[PDB]
RNA sequence: CAUUGGUGAGCAGCGAAGGAUUUGGUGGAUUACUAGCUAAUAGCAAUCUAUUUCAAAGAAUUCAAACUUGGGGGAAUGCCUUGUUGAAUAUUCUUCAAGUGUAACCUCCUCUCAAAUCAG
């Protein structure tokens, strides 16, 4: 390689990792709702409090959020990095965020959702250190100006590589991006992975899975001549529809 | 670096971090700049001669002035560094401590020939066009931008047939 | 005591069956934090010659100097890189002399002082060999051996020539400078390493290190112990608080290239296709005298602490990150940094150095640095007198 | 593919700012 | 998707020594 | 009438690389540019092998008998020529720059000094065909730290000592079972040793540094083994060695210095026989005969080479050639005689057969240009830059 | 095989608000600080001059 | 039949045959050692650089190839060569007239199977000693234990035990003694390709039907099954780099790559080796390394990659598919015309029945 | 007339792991990292083509074929080159060949 | 009218389940192939560590050691050299001069061009 793709490459292992304070002030400065002037100055204690301000409210509205107050949304839980962790701990961090996110997927109309997760964003960066269960948990909502905003603050992954022109835009992802989104073979093999993940956990709700319905479908139209790009693409799909229909749920 | 203060400043009074004397003031540099060698170590490989031309100047300015064979080394001299072209005159002796310059031999190199010349438009296209390899000095189409040229070769510099430049112009 | 709020990272055996040194690089990053097991780079640039590395002495900036054309400046934590050039003259050595900004390489004739975006500031005159090419912060002043017997002293805030000292050793075959005392330690071919101040024409005492020439020396922080290497596959642990080598290590199975010095006290030594440290090797026992091989696990008899080979490679140089847990070895096609547990310290003194430094910072402390320079005529023996 | 006439660009006496002769403008 | 071959070096690993297997006689 | 095949090549006498003779004095083995000229000096003829190299040539040797030539490049490229044959067997590739290859005495077994490695390989047969992969490696011996940069055998070919850059000077066997005999290394120099050596007796050991100094190593007392008995320093003031040679049965040192001086000793007794300035050029490789009474040095300075007798003050061929420089060249009507013009004045007079410059012309100061022959070759002229013909 | 290293953990020495002043750890071990003498001669020539 | 003239020199254009080929290691790096009738060839895997060749033509076609890190085991018809780099070190000539079916190394013993359904032991001297000079026994199948020799492999941590694996069945023998220490049942299929398992204690089998049975001993039970829509199965590997993977080489040239953790194939490549010239005739990955060397029957031998994941956050399920790597390859069918093409002996020119030049 | 790689224009096609981000592998100044002083100094006069020494070129030497003559008899025609007097000839089986060597 | 210009329509014409273009990545060659690592006759390659350490061998220009400096001046203050003075015990060091002495240290040069513009 050269030398300066390997190190633009130590970029992305050291993405979050704020060693000057300019970084800080980049890495602290995106979040969910507040302006990067306002967000530039806040402190983690006063995050956390608006954190529980909301998760108190969604763990009311159902009671399996009350366990993140328990890990997640603990008043020990702030002062604790990711990087300074090991990665044996990085990786059940990484559940509890992910068994967090496909949870706050039903919830994520709710006000309480985006006060929630944006000091999940700002205290573990979970826009850039965890972004693919951030996409894959909230893909549904690509008209929600929420999403719009959490486009412009997620590290973009190879896999969700359509919305490259759509990071910080105006108007809302389309739906035809939607369907090109899709219409990659191993985006499929990381949408199983989510929705294989959903099903087990039982957090499955009927509008995201009606995009779903709607994505995978619209593959299948995309692939009418391409039989195949078809003829790899029914291991994707039936093995979706198969163990969607062990669930216990009636929209699945 | 720092626009320093008034009360910094008379305490780092000698300081500098950008023209030192050592470095003479960067004075190559404009030499490197107004003719475009790609090498450092051009300028110094001019000056290591240029003093040397000195060198022999003065003391054949030490020998008594009718020696007989000082007048003719003298000559000798002469008709070598006018062959080359470093000086524009040779009729009095004062050139060769006043003239030799090393802008002035560097004004002998081959793309400050084709600039003067006006088939290049600027100093450094003649030297992108050395490097595309569209010159020739006579017989030999040259690669180097850094030739040497004499007076007496300053005519044998054409473009190399069948290119896309001569037939430019 | 109590305010130190950082303590530093251990190795430990937990058995004596279970061995210190039998861990690997991969093996230890697995359990070190993430940040910090990313912290080890693998630079694997093997177009160019064999590689010379330069941390600064805050480790917020790499300087890299490979044999062919290689210079470069990475803001190494970040992905940021200030200088990348290409000079076909063959290089040797290369420092940041006050900060990033500003550094200087060490070439096949001349010096030169260098911007951090690559641009030329200063061509030495002088200077026309340069093997070993160091920084003392403190006066200012880059003192430089090359293949000469001189060894020159450019004070760089004023940008003029101090002083040159001619040995009459010949080639410099190892440099350190000592952080401690700043006086610099040339090593040559008759095992002869001379202490220097730019006043003293001759030098401040001469040691006979060892048999065969001077393959490198490396100093303590506290500039109490100096860790010399000789070509005779031997390496002499010199107190020079009074000028004794505490320990002998006779018969090395190859001579080591390099050594280097932590903060805690640790020992780098680099035969070359192995590197190899040692822990609290510098103390006054024998029992602390480093040995490769402890027969029956003696705790009086002292093995090394950590282990490294090298398999396609006989590396150049090493130094350690001062401030982390980390070395930098420049090997052939490149760069490694191997993560030691304890060998930079934990508690650094920001008004000292500032490894977490705002350009605005930056620009404040050198101004302060070059306020507080000490003019040549200081450099001694003790810095108390 | 490397631009012809790769030359040492160095330091400009005309026009870099850190020059005090040029700290004016 | 960027879909680019990387290059790709050999890392080392370890494998099983099978000439570690037999006992002598009694 | 078309066919044309390569026959020789003439001059340029030295580049650079390893000098040698052959069994007999006859044949001497010079490399030029990139081929191997052989000199016959009693039966005066010159010739050049009909193949070339791909880099410049850095070792060399030819066979005990005269029937293997191993020209090595730069880079590590090995060619296996048929000596008596002129014809290649085989390119093999070392992958590292060698710097001594060394036949055995014995003839069965070639030695070769790449890095720090010694790589010691069998010989391939000459009577036997061609094969795809002919050498064997025997043994690689990787006891050293530096750069080996000089190497021999003993007469018997059952001990090879090799020298570095490194301090080291080491002796091993061929055979393991004869490393018990004598398998240890030497110390206790100055800097880079540049020549160790066997004398006639295996008993006594001379090794020779950079620095001007020389060890007689002998396994002695104060069970016991191998104390220096005595140094020896030429006391070469600022001078520095650069090629030594030893014959050994008549226990003779030749040295090349930095300085283009060159000195000649009698071991047991270390007494100057001559000192001879070759020039301002130094002395890049020397060479005795197994008779021990010619000398052949080369200046890669010029480009000059030197066979000239210890014993007797007299030369064999002083012969410097000039690279870049080739300007005329001209067939006489006879088919005897050429004629080479060159730019630093010397107009050369050769015949095809017997490649000798038997003729010289030093009387132009400038470049010769162009060489004609007319009236049944007896006159040649010689128009110049230096303002005549 | 207890593996332990140093960790600066990215949050104490770089604060989190942008407004916050940096923290200044400090070490006053001699060993870090190797010029009480003539460091402190130098800023007292500064204050004087 | 000999010439004064000429006289053979090399068979160049070859890589490989179809014989099934070995891996080995020196130190972290990987070469490969394939046939061509009767002389063998050695290759680095990270370039496909030719390494050594046969010291001398075998004088029948060799039937068999393992490879410990130093030496290469070759097996023609009745002997068998100990080959240091490619130079006959130590012929073994097994005390039969059958032909060499199969072989195995591993501890301070060599086994080599015959066609007379009996097994040979070949004991090193020493554990000193290096290679395997001296005879021990022989031991045999009758048809009451086992059908036809199809593989003699070892599976790790098996203290004397050798695993002989036949189209029926699979025995466990302490060569020490010569003890059958353990009978497996028939395999209602007919059991056509054995490897062992970076798991332990397990055996993988391709049968004639396409099936893989992973197999245990310390159960011998078959744990898990592996099902394949008509095709025969020729080659079984396994991707020991950090994800449990499986490859199963067809006779029809198609190479299937499954994640048993998934319990899904991952991608099957197709026609990587010609199918009328065996198929896919032996496909290895190289141990610890995501790099599979396949090779065909028609004179090519090819290398694939798995590309690292996709996925950052899943790894393990996104899954790239195996990727064009290196390869040496040779004329399928034999060359119609050849020529010489450049004036210094450098290049010829063959073109075959294979429709192509060379 | 040569094929040597240290001779400039020998080859026709450059080996391209040679061609480096910026610049050649090979235009590099490896003269600086000679053992010996002498050869370490560089006294290369910039653009010195056919001059006076070999060393002051800063180049490779080029392949180049100055003079050119036949023989009168036997066809044989002589070039001095940049290596040196080469000989071709039609004098074939000149090619000294030993028969049945023991 | 030549358009010998292309657009633009078209058509003859070519023409097997597309044609034409543009580019990313990687692999292969771009010198003639003998395996990797190490402390190397051997061991490794799952490992060299609780035989790697004892042992031997191992120390000159009695201090040769800028082969390297743009050129002139000078070279105050330094250094060098001898002249010369004191002290200590045949040598360092105090003190002092003479040096078209000096790669320290001060200045002058090593920029102003038939390049172009511009008044006349």
């Amino acid at each position: 390689s050269s030398l300066s793709d390997q190190l633009a490459q130590v970029a992305s292992n050291n993405a979050t990792v704020a060693l000057d304070r300019k970084r800080r002030q980049k890495l602290h400065s995106a979040s969910l709702i507040y302006n990067s002037k306002t967000a530039a100055t806040q402190d983690y204690d006063f995050i956390f409090e608006n954190a529980s301000k909301a998760l108190e409210e969604l763990s009311q509205i159902e009671p399996k959020f009350a366990i993140f107050s328990r890990t997640l949304f603990s008043e020990s839980s702030i002062s604790l990095d990711r990087n300074v962790q090991t990665k044996e701990e990085i990786k059940d961090l990484d559940n509890a965020i992910n068994a967090y996110l496909l949870l706050a997927s039903s919830k994520w109309y709710l006000a309480p959702t985006l006060h929630a997760t944006e000091w999940l964003v700002r205290r573990f960066q979970i826009h850039v250190k965890n972004t693919e269960m951030l996409l894959l948990s909230t893909l549904n909502y690509y008209q929600t100006p929420v999403f719009k905003r959490i486009l412009s603050i997620i590290k973009l992954p190879p896999l969700f590589n359509c919305l490259s022109n759509f990071v910080r835009s105006e108007k809302p992802p389309t739906a035809l991006t939607m369907i090109k989104l899709f219409n990659d073979m191993d985006f499929l093999k990381l949408y199983t992975s989510y929705l294989d993940q959903c099903i087990k956990h039982n957090a499955t709700y009927t509008n995201q899975l009606l995009f779903t319905t709607c994505c995978f479908i619209n593959v299948v139209a995309f692939n009418s001549n391409n039989d195949e790009k078809l003829n790899q693409l029914v291991p994707i799909l039936l093995e979706i529809s198969a163990k969607l229909l062990a669930s216990k749920s009636k929209d699945c | 670096v720092r626009k320093l203060k008034h009360h910094e400043q008379k305490l780092l009074k000698k300081v500098d971090f950008l023209e030192w004397k050592q470095d003479q003031g960067h004075r190559d540099t404009q030499v490197m700049r107004t003719y475009h060698i790609q090498n450092r170590e051009d300028y110094h490989k001019y000056n290591r001669i240029c003093g040397d031309i000195r060198r022999l100047a003065n003391k054949l300015s030490l020998l008594p002035p009718t020696d007989p064979f000082r007048r003719k080394h003298e000559q000798l001299l002469l008709d070598k560094l006018y062959a080359m072209g470093v000086l524009t005159t040779k009729s009095k002796i004062s050139d060769l401590e006043n003239k030799v310059t090393v802008s002035a031999i560097c004004r002998r190199r081959l793309p400050v020939i084709m600039h003067r010349l006006k088939m290049a438009e600027t100093i450094q296209d003649a030297v992108k066009f050395i490097e595309q390899g569209h010159v020739r000095v006579g017989p030999n189409l040259i690669n180097d931008p850094a030739y040497l040229v004499t007076r007496n070769m300053e005519d044998y510099v054409t473009w190399v047939d069948n290119s896309k430049i001569k037939k430019t112009l | 005591d109590y305010l130190l709020p950082e303590s530093n990272g251990y190795l430990e055996p937990e058995n004596e069956l279970e061995k210190t040194f039998k861990v690997q690089q991969s093996e230890i990053k697995s359990s070190v934090d993430v940040s910090t097991a990313n912290k080890a780079l693998d630079l694997s640039l093997k177009e160019f010659g064999p590689y010379h590395i330069k941390y600064a002495k805050n480790g917020t900036h790499l300087l890299i100097t490979g044999r062919k054309g290689h210079v470069a400046s990475m803001d190494w934590r970040k992905g940021q890189l200030r200088a990348e050039l290409f000079l076909n003259e063959t290089c040797h050595s290369a420092t940041y002399l006050q900060n990033e900004q500003y550094f200087a390489v060490a070439q096949k004739k001349y010096t030169f002082i260098y911007d951090h975006e690559g641009t030329e500031l200063h061509r030495l005159k002088q200077h026309i060999e340069a093997r070993h090419l160091d920084f003392l912060p403190y006066h200012y002043l880059l003192v430089t051996a090359g293949e000469t017997g001189w060894l020159k002293y450019h004070d760089v805030s004023t940008g003029q020539l101090v002083s040159e000292l001619r040995t009459k050793a010949g080639p410099t075959m190892a440099m350190a400078q000592n952080p401690w005392n700043a006086v610099m330690h040339l090593g040559h071919s008759n095992g002869t390493v001379s202490l220097w101040s730019p006043s003293m024409p001759e030098p401040l005492v001469k040691l006979l290190s060892a048999r065969g020439p001077v393959n490198s020396i490396a100093i303590d922080r506290s500039g109490y112990y100096m860790a010399t290497t000789g070509a005779d596959r031997s390496m002499k642990i010199w107190d020079i608080r009074n000028f004794k080598q505490l320990h002998s290590v006779e018969s090395l199975p190859t001579p080591g290239t390099n050594v280097s010095i932590s903060d805690t006290g640790l020992l780098a030594l680099s035969r070359g296709p192995h590197v190899t440290l040692w822990k609290d090797a510098l103390k006054l026992s024998g029992d602390s005298k480093p040995c490769f091989g402890s027969m029956g696990g003696n705790p009086h008899r002292n093995t090394p602490y950590m282990s490294h080979l090298f398999a396609g490679n006989k590396v150049e140089n090493l130094g350690f990150v001062p401030f982390e847990d980390l070395l930098g070895v420049g090997h052939q096609t490149g760069i490694t940094n191997l993560i030691v547990p304890g060998a930079g310290e934990a508690n650094y003194d920001a008004l000292e150095l500032n490894p977490f430094e705002t350009k605005k910072q930056r620009q404040e402390q050198e101004v302060r640095t070059l306020l507080n320079k000490l003019p040549a005529d200081t450099i001694t023996l003790d810095p108390n007198s | 593919t490397r631009k012809f006439g790769l030359v040492k660009r160095t330091l400009n006496t005309k026009k870099d700012q850190r020059l005090k002769k040029n700290q004016e403008n | 998707v960027v879909r680019e071959a990387k290059k790709v070096e050999m890392t080392e690993a370890r494998a099983y020594n099978a000439d570690a297997d037999t006992a002598k006689a009694a | 009438k078309s066919d044309f095949k390569f026959s020789n090549l003439l001059g340029t006498v030295y580049r650079q690389g390893n000098i040698t003779f052959s069994d007999d004095g006859k044949q001497l083995l010079s490399p030029v540019g990139n081929r191997v000229s052989v000199f016959d000096l009693i039966n005066n003829k010159s010739f050049t092998f009909e193949y070339e190299h791909r880099k410049n040539i850095a070792a060399i040797d030819l066979n005990k008998q005269g029937t293997l030539l191993i020209s090595i490049d730069e880079d590590g490229r090995a060619i296996l020529v048929n000596f008596k044959a002129r014809n290649v067997l085989h390119h093999f590739n070392f992958k590292e720059k060698c710097s001594a290859v060394k036949f055995s005495p014995d003839g069965r077994l070639f030695a070769l000094a790449s890095g720090r490695f010694l790589q010691i390989w069998k010989t391939p047969d000459v009577n036997k065909d061609r094969q795809f992969a002919p050498f064997v490696r025997h043994r690689v011996h990787a006891g050293h730290f530096q750069d080996i940069t000089s190497l021999t055998w003993s007469q018997d070919s059952r001990f090879i000592l090799t020298t570095s850059k490194d301090l080291s000077a080491k002796i091993w066997s061929v055979d393991s079972e004869e490393k018990n005999l004598a398998a240890t290394t030497f110390n206790g120099h100055r800097d880079y040793v540049m020549g160790a050596f066997f004398s006639h007796d295996q008993e006594k050991i001379y090794t020779v540094s950079k620095d001007g100094a020389v060890f007689v190593w002998e396994f002695t007392k104060r069970k016991y083994s191998w104390r220096i008995t005595k140094k020896h320093f030429f006391y070469a003031n600022q001078a520095k060695v650069k090629c030594v040679t030893f014959h050994p049965a008549t226990r003779l040192l030749a040295v090349g210095f930095t300085s283009g001086e060159f000195r000649l000793y009698d071991l047991p007794d270390f007494t100057l026989i001559q000192q001879l300035s070759m020039g301002q050029n130094p002395v890049n490789t020397v060479s005795v005969n197994q008779t021990g009474e010619w000398l052949a040095f080369g200046s890669s300075k010029l480009g000059q080479l030197l066979v000239y007798e210890w014993q007797s003050e007299s030369y064999i061929l002083k012969q410097q050639g000039h690279f870049d420089s080739t300007n005329s060249l001209a067939y006489s009507p006879d088919g005897s005689r050429v004629v080479t013009a060159s730019e630093d004045g010397k107009i050369k007079v050769w015949d095809i057969t017997s490649g000798f410059c038997l003729a010289t012309f030093e009387e132009h100061t400038s470049s010769v240009t162009a060489v004609q022959f007319a009236k049944r070759g007896q006159v040649m002229f010689s128009s110049s830059l230096d303002g005549t013909v | 095989m207890k593996i332990k290293t140093i960790k600066r953990s990215a949050d104490d020495y770089v604060p989190v608000k942008s407004t916050q002043e940096s923290q200044m750890p400090r070490n006053l071990n001699p060993e870090l600080h190797p010029f009480e003498r003539a460091r402190e001669y130098t800023k007292a020539l500064n204050a004087t001059k | 039949k000999n010439s004064k003239i000429f006289s053979p020199f090399r068979i160049i254009g070859n890589v490989s045959n179809g014989v099934p080929f070995a891996t080995g290691t020196l130190g972290s790096t990987f070469y490969i050692v394939t046939c061509v009738g009767k002389t063998f060839q050695i290759y680095d895997a990270n370039t496909l650089h030719l390494l050594f060749v046969s010291e001398k033509e075998t004088p029948s076609s060799i039937v068999a190839l393992s490879a410990h890190f130093h030496y290469v085991y070759a097996a023609y018809e009745n002997k068998v060569g100990i080959y240091k780099r490619g130079i006959e070190e130590h012929l073994l000539e097994l005390e039969t007239d059958a032909n060499v079916e199969h072989l195995c190394i591993f501890g301070d013993y060599l086994c080599a199977s015959t066609d007379d359904n009996s097994i040979f032991i070949y004991k090193k001297s020493d554990p000193q000693d290096k290679y395997p000079s001296e005879f021990y026994t022989k031991l045999t199948v009758t048809e009451i234990q086992g059908g036809e020799i199809v593989s003699l492999q070892h599976l790790a941590t098996y203290l004397n035990k050798l695993t002989v694996v036949t189209k029926s069945n699979v025995l466990l023998f302490n060569v020490r003694t010569g003890k059958l220490v353990f009978t497996s049942n028939e395999f209602p299929d007919q059991i056509t390709t054995a490897e062992p398992a970076p798991v332990l204690d397990i055996i993988a089998l391709g049968t004639v039907t396409g099936e893989v049975i992973m197999f245990n001993m310390r159960k011998g039970k078959r744990i898990r099954t592996i099902k394949i829509p008509q095709s025969r199965i020729s080659s079984l590997s396994f991707r020991t780099d950090g994800s449990s993977h499986l490859s199963v080489g067809t006779s029809s040239g198609d190479l299937i790559f499954y994640d048993l953790d998934r319990r899904s194939r991952i991608h099957v490549l197709k026609n990587i080796h010609r199918e009328s010239y065996g198929g896919v005739t032996q496909a290895t990955f190289l141990n610890g390394q995501p790099i599979i060397v396949t090779s065909g029957g028609d004179n090519s031998l090819k290398e694939y990659v798995f590309d690292p994941s996709l996925s950052q956050g899943s790894g393990d399920v996104v899954v790239q598919p195996p990727r064009y790597l290196r390869s040496r390859g040779g004329h399928s069918q034999p060359p119609s015309y050849i020529a010489f093409a450049d004036s210094q002996s450098h290049f010829m020119l063959s073109a075959s029945k294979d429709r192509s030049l060379w | 007339v040569s094929r040597n790689m240290a001779l400039n224009g020998t080859l026709e096609f450059l080996n391209s792991k040679k061609m480096t981000e910026a610049g050649s592998l090979d235009l590099i100044d490896d003269a600086g990292e000679n053992s010996d002083l002498e050869d370490r100094i560089d006294n290369s006069l910039p653009g010195s083509q056919r001059g006076g020494d070999l060393s002051t070129r800063k180049m490779r030497p080029e392949v180049r074929v100055t003079s050119v003559q036949f023989s009168p008899t036997a066809n044989a025609f002589a070039a001095a080159s940049t290596e040196g007097l080469l000989i071709y000839s039609t004098n074939d089986t000149i090619l000294f060949d030993p028969f049945d060597l023991d």
